[PDB]
């Protein structure tokens, strides 16, 4: 009974769960039994900026002149390289402005929307990201958190590697399955690691 | 064997502020006093 | 253009935060329970779920209270330390959300609730009703 | 008459659409080196 | 679990009864292989009809007096301590609610002076009991609750060595008898009881042969 | 590797004529 | 095999004997009474229906009570005096059976009973309840 | 983790309670295998009825006495600590907060002259402990964070040997009770504490098997 | 929009002359429609206040 297919909906609700989890650990994973992510591993190079002094309080800060620095920065000897970041970062390099008032990009349109895949930024707005969601960051004071992060750049098809041994699978777990109830068992086995880490970069306040 | 299942009758609204970064200082200007 | 849904799925008083009462369950099939508080809790509080059998004075007057017993599903691990079945209100339930839950297996005639030893005054706060479903006779 | 019997005589009309309203994320799976492995402990 | 074969009368094979040691509070089993006795008579085997008997050799009667009460369903039971102890001597008296005998459906708030509230569990019809402790002599406190309309029986006040009421059973096809024996926790250390089982077989036809033994309970502390 | 600083050019513009 | 029908159906207290309750009735589209006596009662037993407003300071607390007006529906000859919505536990109505009423037009978001003028001294041997029908989240 | 194998009542294999070592601190676990015992009796295993009971046979009362405060959220609470060693001799009085022991959501310092303060980590609400100790002997100082809304009640100034509240169970396939045993840091060195257990069996049908056992905790330092 | 709020469509209006209420010296119409809709799901939906 139950109209609602329920089954296909554990299905679906497992490959899912399984998909974020996957991609949560190895960003992020720590060592034992999950792979070692090469956010926590941080044997990436790291630039961090260096803050400003709105009216001698030294706040931390991140301003476009950065970002320029941070990217032209990799040395086209490793290959082409893509940037990662939260799509808040993004929309905070989009809406900087000059002393004056002006927009720094798209001088008067109401939106800044570039060609990303011209531009090899990647958004994925799982990351950690430096306005703590939003409503923090980019402020005269009290904001902007010092030692967050804020974007990756690497030659990714050799700076991390994933491992892939057994996709996921289901089967019905004959046994502690009776005549009235089944038992459902899946799993999946891969991991990750580093590879060489001088390939890539971190950038910080 | 019991299981619950709750639900909030009115649910509440939730604000939040827009935090937009700054008009820039530049971190050293060349020509200037001490 | 509302129904009178009170035909077809009635709903009576189980537990008036002073009192409980016994609920009869013959005449329908399927029921279950709306908890719903007054005023803030103070700390998780535990009902005992009793079912009664008809007397044998008159058969349309409960007898006397037995226990229901508890039925595990297949995810069931903690079984109450007693196998009898109970609810449990958790912490931190404003009084404006209401919660549902019903026993697997109904037996007997009649369905009670009553606070277990220990949480008997926050219950006084809360108010517990039972709705029934198809009636059979 | 109606109005006031019961709630079972009029039966609604089952529309045909489920409302999702969840984000996973961002897939970030593409860019990393993939290399089909083997048992254990390469 | 305590196991005796007993003996086959054949004319052939300190005290006279067998030995049982028990513990105040245990309720043990007890089996019994009358193999040997009547499967030499061929016949329909054991019929369950065993008949038990306990009598006591050494007593040493209860210094504290038991007692009963009443209440109806919800209503809390309040009740004196003080004048079941009847004390030759002149002393003080500690009160105590051994922790292991409380009640079974519901609390009791021991006052300071032989005084106690019982407040019965919620919807609960039966009857209950709680065993005190007045200067170290143990005995039983029954309380039962009414069902609001009239009125429960009176309990028997369990005595000191007893054997349940129906927890027996007779194997016919290996001629084994099993049953409880359970001791009160108000059994006095070094007491000794005695317990005569009377068992009977029948024939093919339905006649019987009766068989009688006995037994030597000994109430010892620390098993 | 220890983090290193990315100390960028500030607002440079003049050679010629001191401020008051 | 039993429904947990405490989602999709719940149900809450009215007047419990000695104190109305309001009920929100926003979150669903369907409500009605089920009424339900616990001893014999002396004569008709009248009681008035109310609605509630959210509050003026609190959107999510009732305001005052207003008495809820009252439609016919091509056959009204009665017509209560002052056109206000009212309904009448009639004598003779045994325990073990249940009476269920419902007003047709719904407004405001609470709605309670009370027990008119006149009749309040039989009137702690009832116990309304309501039950709603299907959440419009 | 200690194991006993429980006596098997069966009329056949100095002190009678066998004997548990523990130290001030510890917090230790517990086996006990009813095997013995119960697998003859073929029902359905043991139960969760088990009752604990903890009598002191030497005590050799404190010296220090405790002490209980109250305070809101945030706010910063302050108290002395001399007015809890009643001293029937002159002597001086070595304060010492001991770092192993000390609050856990918290934080205090120590005065030099029986003086302390304990600010509560911002955004806790609860009860917090810490154990002080002066000039040998030991205390505990409890202080409950409140949620600046009413009050918070009292609670049971830990004993010195305790069994938690939940934490017992039993595995019926193997006939196996596991429960932990704890001792609070105040424990005086050469003490001696009992300990006994009460664990009912069941039958096919619903009855009950009891037995009851004990144990001698013996406080003693370094092991 | 077209998930976050939804408009449901049953029937136009109507008129017609009411019969009964309409004497050889009066007249009377009658009109009415039917229509209605909901809000889908508000976390596809944001608002900018001061």
């Amino acid at each position: 009974e139950a109209n609602y297919d329920f089954l296909s909906f554990m299905i679906g609700a497992a490959q899912r769960s399984h998909r974020i989890n996957r991609n949560q650990a190895l960003m992020i994973g720590k060592g034992v039994n999950e792979p070692k992510g090469w956010l926590t591993e941080n044997c990436f190079p790291v630039f961090q900026t260096l803050p400003v002094d709105v009216n001698g309080t030294s706040t931390p800060a991140f301003l476009a002149q950065d970002w320029r620095r941070f990217v032209t920065s990799f040395p086209a000897e490793y290959g082409e390289a893509r940037s990662v970041m939260h799509q808040n970062v993004f929309g905070y390099l989009a809406a900087m402005v000059d002393a004056n008032g002006r927009f720094l990009f798209g001088d008067g349109d109401l939106t800044f929307t570039p060609d990303l895949v011209r531009e090899r930024i990647r958004i994925s707005n799982c990351l950690p990201d430096p306005t703590e969601g939003n409503t923090k960051g980019g402020t005269g004071q009290d904001a902007f958190a010092a030692g967050s992060f804020v974007a990756a750049q690497a030659a990714w098809k050799t700076a991390f590697y994933a491992v892939e041994k057994r996709p996921m699978f289901f089967e019905q777990y004959e046994g502690g399955s009776s005549a009235w109830c089944v038992k459902y068992q899946f799993g999946a086995e891969d991991g990750g690691f580093v590879g060489c880490c001088e390939h890539g970069r971190i950038l910080q306040i | 064997m019991v299981k619950l299942n709750c639900r909030p009758l009115c649910q509440a609204p939730t604000a939040s502020r827009l935090v937009s970064p700054p008009c820039f200082i530049c971190r050293g200007v060349a020509p200037s006093a001490p | 253009m509302n129904f009178n849904v009170g035909v077809d799925f009635p709903s009576f008083i189980a537990w008036d935060g002073e009192e409980s009462f016994p609920v009869k369950v013959d005449g329908f099939n399927q029921f279950g329970f709306t908890f719903k508080t007054i005023a803030a809790l103070t700390a998780a509080t535990t009902f005992n779920i009793f079912y009664h059998e008809p007397s044998d004075a008159d058969p349309c007057v409960p007898g006397p209270a037995i226990r229901v017993p508890e039925v595990p599903f297949c995810d069931t691990v903690l079984l109450s330390e007693d196998g009898l079945a109970a609810v449990t209100l958790p912490e931190t339930v404003t009084p404006d959300s209401f919660c549902a839950g019903t026993v697997p297996c109904m037996n007997g005639q009649w369905i009670s609730i009553a606070p277990a030893t220990g949480s008997e005054t926050n219950a006084a706060n809360v108010q517990i009703t039972v709705t029934m479903k198809g009636a059979t006779r | 008459e109606a109005s006031t019997i019961g709630p079972a005589f009029f039966t609604p009309q089952v529309l045909a659409l489920e409302v999702d309203c969840n984000i996973e994320c961002a897939s970030l799976l593409d860019l990393y080196g993939q290399i089909e492995v083997s048992r254990s402990t390469f | 679990m305590y196991f005796f074969s007993v003996d086959p009368r054949n004319g052939a094979s300190s005290c006279c009864c067998e030995s049982i040691s028990a513990r105040p509070g245990e309720v043990n089993g007890v089996m019994v292989s009358y193999a040997a006795w009547s499967a030499p008579l061929r016949g329909h085997g054991l019929t369950n009809k065993t008949t038990f008997e306990i009598d006591g050799v050494s007593v040493t009667p209860p210094k504290v007096s038991n007692a009963f009460g009443r209440t109806k369903v919800g209503v809390v039971f309040e009740g004196t301590l003080s004048d079941l102890f009847p004390n030759p001597e002149g002393e003080q008296v500690e009160y105590e609610i051994s922790e292991l005998n409380g009640p079974s459906n519901g609390v009791v708030e021991l006052g300071a002076n032989g005084a106690f509230t019982y407040t019965p569990g919620a919807l609960f019809t039966g009857v209950d009991r709680f065993w005190f402790s007045i200067n170290g002599n143990i005995g039983e406190y029954v309380i039962s609750v009414d069902p609001t309309t009239s009125e429960l029986p009176q309990p028997p006040f369990t005595t000191p060595v007893y054997v349940p009421a129906a927890r027996r059973s007779v194997d016919p096809r290996t001629h084994v008898l099993k049953f409880v024996l359970g001791v009160s926790p108000a059994a006095i250390p070094g007491d000794v009881y005695r317990l005569t089982v009377r068992q009977v077989a029948i024939d093919c036809d339905g006649n019987e042969f009766v068989h009688i033994s006995c037994y030597d309970i000994s109430i010892g502390s620390c098993g | 590797a220890a983090p290193s600083r990315l100390v960028q050019p500030g607002c440079f513009i003049c050679r010629g004529v001191a401020v008051s």
